[PDB]
């Protein structure tokens, strides 16, 4: 029901800090978004949720097949923090999209750097 | 096992349930619901919702191609369209501050912030955390206990 009216300051994590996003032709993730990862992976396990889908994506500079195995890395490299905060190995699904799903632009620098990410899906 | 009115009841009451869990950096006094595309579980929306913090839930249906979704409503229930279709709704919709919640959950990888399942014996839905984050607007993760409810 309608209990979300209940809830006052505390546990906001999904906001416009929380996006995971990766340098040009970069797969390993700055310590600030380790931060953001063990917050969401605490915030998640903190409501019941322990199983996760990770997809990872590019912009559309370069080979297909490359960008493919890019975010495939990306996409692993944001398990390996949710292993390390405790979420167990067999809930999380990755998988790589390579260019074929942009959110933004790959015409301007800011959206090409929209669009280098790893979204995290939390499934029923 | 169960039927079609059924469905667009708990449709209405899950939708009830997750704006529960939003908040708008500017609120309305009406929040404004948007059904956009062909739908089969919104005929329940469109009578029109009170939400339980007093405020009215005025839905209408508006088209793809309007090109100003983003300033009529704060919340959009979008149906079964192309790609070429939600790549339209979602261009209208970028930078504004609006909640997104797909019928079909097929294409939860950009998008829609919530993409429900609505056959079956209840309904479930996936969050997409990329895109609540893009969305412009706070949603607290204790909303995910309403998928497994």
């Amino acid at each position: 029901q309608e209990q979300g009216f209940e809830l006052r300051d505390e546990g906001w994590e999904f906001g416009m800090s929380s996006k995971v996003l990766f340098g040009n032709n970069l797969d390993r993730l700055n310590p600030d978004s380790r931060n953001t990862l063990t917050k969401i992976a605490r915030a998640l396990l903190a409501v019941d949720i322990d199983k996760v889908r990770l997809e990872g994506h590019t912009d559309n500079y370069g080979d297909e097949g490359y960008n493919q195995k890019l975010s495939e890395r990306r996409a692993e490299s944001v398990a390996a923090v949710f292993r390390e905060a405790g979420m167990p190995a067999a809930n999380i699904e990755v998988r790589g999209l390579g260019m074929s799903k942009p959110v933004a632009d790959n015409k301007t620098r800011a959206g090409r750097s929209e669009n280098r990410r790893v979204a995290i899906i939390v499934p029923a | 096992r169960t039927s079609i009115e059924q469905r667009s009841n708990a449709v209405s009451q899950v939708l009830l349930g997750i704006f529960s869990y939003v908040r708008w950096p500017k609120e309305p006094a009406v929040l404004q619901l948007c059904v956009v595309g062909p739908t089969e579980y919104a005929d329940g929306l469109l009578r029109g919702m009170v939400q339980a913090n007093g405020r009215r839930v005025h839905a209408e249906r508006r088209a793809v191609d309007n090109p100003d979704l983003g300033t009529l409503c704060n919340v959009i229930y979008l149906g079964v369209v192309d790609e070429r279709e939600r790549q339209q709704v979602f261009r209208s919709l970028a930078g504004h501050p609006v909640l997104s919640i797909s019928e079909r959950g097929t294409e939860c990888s950009v998008g829609s912030m919530f993409c429900l399942n609505v056959g079956g014996p209840r309904i479930t839905f996936e969050a997409n955390l990329d895109s609540i984050a893009r969305s412009g607007v706070r949603v607290h993760p204790s909303v995910l206990k309403l998928a497994r409810r």
